[PDB]
């Protein structure tokens, strides 16, 4: 059961401690669908104070396995602001080095839909969210939009 | 070690890692994506380096403070898509007046 394993997790306290813990709430948050499971994966995750594990979740699909958990929530109900709250600590939380990782996953957008959309503050936390990110590490991408064609 | 078999210049090699990976557009989720891998790849793999915006990448280039690549680049590109290869006139026949 997804309820169980993720449980077992949470019963260190200190979060995800090891590569097998991250790599297990992975896979569970790839079976995860109920607000509880979400809820808590993101408290866990908050929790988890390890650098290391907290990059793993984010190589591990973690940005997208957020903004998944963010879409099915809509663009704007009130009831979806306790799943917001912990989805974005856990943001917030996480040390992403990249701004292309946030292109990639999508999870951007829609922090700034729901800041947007008008108990923490929804508004606040995903304002809080926008700044860390345009510190992120030199990239620049050969743009693909090349109109010449291959060299045939 | 793959660009020694050539023309890129020792200096021109980390510009060209960077075409390598861009081209494939390969992973970028940790430092055991190395560059090698993509080079090896994009080299059995050529026609996914001749789609890309390389005159962007000269202008990067000259932001980053390089001057004008425009050409160097395009000759990084030449080389990726068959290294050293040489540029000697095909060999032919000698023509019938050569003969006489």
């Amino acid at each position: 059961s997804v309820d169980g394993e993720l449980e077992a997790l949470m019963e260190n306290g200190e979060g995800l401690s090891d590569k097998n813990q991250v790599l297990s709430l992975s896979r569970l948050m790839v079976r995860i669908e109920t607000l509880e499971q979400k809820l808590t994966c993101l408290e866990l995750i908050q929790n988890t104070h390890s650098q290391s594990c907290l990059k793993s979740f984010l190589e591990r699909h973690g940005l997208s396995l957020l903004w998944i958990w963010m879409a099915e929530l809509g663009d704007g109900r009130e009831s979806n602001q306790k799943l917001q709250e912990e989805i974005i600590k856990t943001l917030e939380h996480l040390p992403i080095p990249t701004k292309n990782m946030l292109e990639e996953s999508k999870v951007l957008p829609i922090i700034q839909r729901w800041s947007q959309t008008k108990t923490v503050d929804i508004s606040d936390l995903a304002t809080k969210l926008l700044d860390s990110w345009k510190d992120l590490k030199e990239v620049y991408r050969i743009p693909k939009k090349s109109q010449t064609e291959k060299e045939n | 070690e793959v660009l020694d078999g050539s023309r890129v210049h020792p200096e021109t090699y980390e510009w060209a890692r960077k075409m390598a990976v861009d081209a494939l557009e390969y992973d970028e989720s940790a430092e055991d994506a190395n560059p090698a891998g993509a080079l090896e790849e994009i080299l059995e793999n050529p026609e996914r380096l001749k789609d890309l915006d390389l005159d962007a990448f000269a202008e990067e280039l000259e932001r980053q403070g390089y001057g004008d690549k425009h050409i160097t680049l395009y000759d990084i590109r030449a080389e990726l898509s068959c290294r050293y290869k040489d540029l000697r006139t095909a060999y032919r026949s000698p023509n019938t007046e050569e003969i006489f």
